[PDB]
């Protein structure tokens, strides 16, 4: 439609667009310490290899 | 009114008349998947021949399960259809521009 | 939605937006065509009667 708010925002559910697009740092704000994974593989394999 | 760039609806438009074709092929996967299952427990029952009476149950019921499964896996299929035509994600990896 | 393509209102929007600017200068040019024919009624009217 017409009569779009071209001045005042950047709004009117285009703000889900940035959900859509925000989203994306959330999926990279997680962080591991790689010494944990590491160790953690170490164990996998010594725990698959029974004995 | 006269057009100064390439409408976007026909892309949508096109787009979603050749995805409504994909039901057919994996439906046909289900109901291979179905019978290669039934084949293998069929299989594993032979073992259970010292015994009548307890083969054919363990049959009746592996496979009654087997087959009661076909309904929610069918519903689960022609939803994740459903969800690529909803929305048209033109931000993956494409031609931008042009 | 994801853009693909610039929309055509993008441009419409902002055409309209900026003709609206030009309904008050029409106006003034009106007004003072008004005024030079007010002036000249009243050379032609009250300086060749008595």
């Amino acid at each position: 439609g017409d009569q779009i708010d071209t001045y005042e925002l950047s709004g009117g559910a285009r703000i889900n667009r940035i959900f859509h697009e925000r989203f994306p740092f959330e999926l990279v704000k997680m962080e591991f310490d790689e010494k944990e994974l590491r160790r953690e593989i170490s164990y996998a394999i010594k725990n698959i290899h029974g004995i | 009114r006269t057009g100064l760039f390439t409408p976007d609806m026909a892309f949508e438009t096109i787009v979603k008349k050749q995805v409504k074709k994909i039901r057919e092929p994996c439906l046909k996967c289900v109901d291979m998947v179905i019978s290669e299952l039934i084949s293998t427990v069929r299989q594993c029952t032979k073992k259970l021949q010292q015994y009548p009476r307890l083969r054919e149950e363990m049959e009746r019921i592996v496979t009654t399960h087997i087959r009661e499964r076909e309904g929610r896996t069918k519903e689960q299929v022609m939803l994740l259809i459903d969800i690529e035509l909803a929305y048209m994600n033109t931000n993956h990896e494409d031609f931008i521009g042009f």
